[PDB]
């Protein structure tokens, strides 16, 4: 999981 | 003829319309923006999903801010007379009001303005859909354990996340929102009105996803997408 | 029992819930804000409309920013266990993100935060509806001649106007948006899902209203409301 | 007609  | 109703957009033009997908994965090193692993999974899912809805899909990859604006300008100057609708999907880094070209940001308002009722006349009165997978800020949701028409009319912005908040993308699976959106379009596009589809997407993202991180700050977080509707009719992707 | 579906909010609790109406008409002279003629027509229409939907309506008039915050805090600390939903209507001057108490502004985000999934547990999972008649800026629409859930889940903000834009209020008839909202609730609350009702409101405001002014800057302008939905289910005001 |  990564943030944009 | 008999009694008529017009509560729903006319979606039986010869064409459904364009689906423009802007897939920004790799950014100029000077911007300091990370590569968006998993976004190709998103772009491929969207292409297939909208293909099956009979959209003329155009995928674009790694566009500069200048290329984004030029593309939107050019597409807005096409003749959409024979098309029912317009769809633009944006996959990138973002902040509130903003999405990033590979070399810097673009104002979302600037993008949608090309398609205003007075500026793109062959889309006047037709649904103009903007689907946005991008952050809108840096907040994390901790969750809780259970004559004329307006020129801004007939727009819909389907945001991946609430205003002010990060949006989550899985590097293997794709983004929570786009994953969920394509699944619900595949399952319900021949059954449900579009707001009801997007509401199912809200529930799917809200219930089925939760971040996992070695970083306590970013661990166990939740996401709720946000439907921004200025549509004036019901939208069904099928017709009778 | 037989197969079950849960696509819609449970609306058959003993009570529909509170409908809080904040009607700000007269402002402290030091703010320089004009009196909002016609807002009492709005407040009365809303009271009657939500009364017929079986909401426990509470009308409040001319509240300071402190009184607004205290009211929201107090209401969020009530026991809503036996209530299906929560509704708050705000009638005032405003700007983007903001509504005005009689003596100064209140952050909209601050108001909704009291009712967050983690902060008001007896409303967790229940629809929290905020209806806002207020400006969101100073743009005019010229028109064109034709485990856990997110803490921000289950909110809906029904904005009278598009982000960045003025909102219009008629001094005799009430505001375009509230007029239209009550009409569509009266006609369709026993028939349509709430997003579809609000979509009818969008069309009514967009098509039937256009400003008349002796001032060329403010003459012949249009308005489109904006549905901001973070709901996870369909919402019907009736039940089976 | 007035604005809010």
């Amino acid at each position: 999981d990564e943030v944009d | 003829s008999g009694i008529s109703l017009d509560n729903s957009y006319k979606m039986d033009y010869p064409e459904m319309g364009l689906c423009i997908i802007i897939n920004n994965k790799n950014f100029h090193k000077s911007t300091g923006m990370t590569s968006r692993s998993g976004t190709d999974v998103d772009a491929a899912n969207l292409r297939e999903t909208f293909r099956n809805l009979k959209y003329e899909v155009r995928n674009k990859n790694d566009l500069t801010r200048e290329e984004i604006v030029e593309l939107m300008r050019d597409v807005s100057k096409e003749d959409h007379s024979k098309r029912s609708s317009f769809v633009c999907v944006l996959l990138s880094h973002g902040e509130e009001g903003i999405i990033f070209g590979t070399n810097g940001p673009v104002d979302l308002k600037k993008i949608t303005n090309f398609f205003r009722g007075d500026r793109c006349r062959s889309l006047t009165g037709k649904p103009k859909l903007f689907i946005i997978q991008a952050c809108r800020g840096t907040e994390l949701d901790c969750g809780i354990e259970t004559h004329k028409i307006p020129v801004e009319a007939d727009f819909l912005a389907a945001y991946s996340t609430a205003p002010g908040y990060y949006s989550w993308r899985n590097s293997k699976d794709g983004s929570w929102f786009i994953q969920s959106l394509c699944a619900m379009l595949k399952q319900y596009a021949d059954k449900l009105e579009f707001m009801h589809i997007l509401t199912r997407v809200n529930r799917k993202v809200a219930t089925e996803f939760e971040s996992f991180s070695f970083d306590a700050t970013f661990h166990a977080k939740k996401q709720i997408p946000c439907i921004h509707s200025m549509l004036t009719k019901e939208l069904y992707f099928y017709h009778h």
